[PDB]
This record gives structure tokens, C-alpha cells and sequence, in this order.
């Protein structure tokens, strides 16, 4: 469910 | 498929300390099996990183402690309500590879709005309940 990313791109 | 746990975040004074928050603020370490495995923590930015989600919520899990090799997990985020139940659960569909230092989650995990709304009973006593549900496969 949702789009995951991370927070170091 | 190895081991499965959960961690719930209570943040206190959401609204009341939303200038005290800043940028980012990350949990307590949690771990399960603590002799056996390696620690965990939550990071959640109260306002966006960028524009895209400037009004939304951003969640993240990130790996604390050096594991000994590649570590691949799933996780599960939900808001617990008033009455302790998930609500806007958000999960991985699948798993991702995490290093010492590194994160996965939702930039727009939930809008920033929905969460103030008070008939979405989601800050009773001004705290937002957070629910983890960590999946790790090796």
C-alpha cells in the first residue's frame, strides 16, 4: 500500500 | 519468515511541541529477541522534507545498530485512534535490504491535515500513537 522511498535519495 | 514484531510510538504534545519537533525526530532503539537481534528506530518528519509532501506526515524506519551481514525486512505503519485500533495503514509490499544507518518508508505516509482533524480521533490528549510492525527475512 502507498509508495515507499527512504529519506537519503 | 524469521522473526516478526512490533513497536508502538506514543509522541506527546503533537500540536503542543510542533516547534520543539523541527525537522526530524526519531524514537526510542527497540528491538525484539534483544539477545538474539540487533536494534531498530523510527524517524518521522512532522512537516514534509520537499514540496511534494510538504503537507504530509513522513515516516521512516532505520536500522541502528551494525548488523552482521545484509538485513531484509518488511514493515507495516498504522495510527492508532482513541480507541486503539489501526487506522491508515501503510505497508511495504515488499521487502527491502537495510544497512547500518539506512531507512525506508512513506514520504506521504498521511496528509498533515487528515491527522489534526478532530473527527478522525487521531490525537486524543494531543499524542499521536504510532504502530510498527517489523517482518525480518534471513
Amino acid at each position: 500500500e502507498g509508495t515507499v522511498s527512504s529519506s537519503t535519495d | 519468515m524469521v522473526v516478526k514484531f512490533s513497536y508502538m510510538w506514543t509522541i506527546n504534545n503533537f500540536s503542543f511541541c510542533r516547534e520543539e519537533m523541527g525537522e526530524v525526530i526519531k524514537s526510542s532503539t527497540f528491538s525484539s529477541g534483544a539477545n538474539d537481534k540487533l536494534k531498530w528506530c523510527l524517524r518521522v518528519n512532522p512537516k514534509g522534507l520537499d514540496e511534494e509532501s510538504k503537507d504530509y506526515l513522513s515516516l521512516y524506519l532505520l536500522l541502528v545498530s551494525c548488523p552482521k551481514s545484509e538485513v531484509r525486512a518488511k514493515f507495516k505503519f498504522s495510527i492508532l485512534n482513541a480507541k486503539g485500533e489501526e487506522t491508515k495503514a501503510m505497508e511495504s509490499q515488499r521487502a527491502y535490504r537495510f544497512v547500518q544507518g539506512k531507512d525506508w518508508g512513506f514520504k506521504k505516509f498521511i496528509r498533515r491535515g487528515f491527522l489534526l482533524d478532530e473527527a478522525n480521533g487521531l490525537l486524543p490528549d494531543d499524542k499521536l500513537t504510532l504502530f510498527c510492525e517489523v517482518s525480518v527475512v534471513q
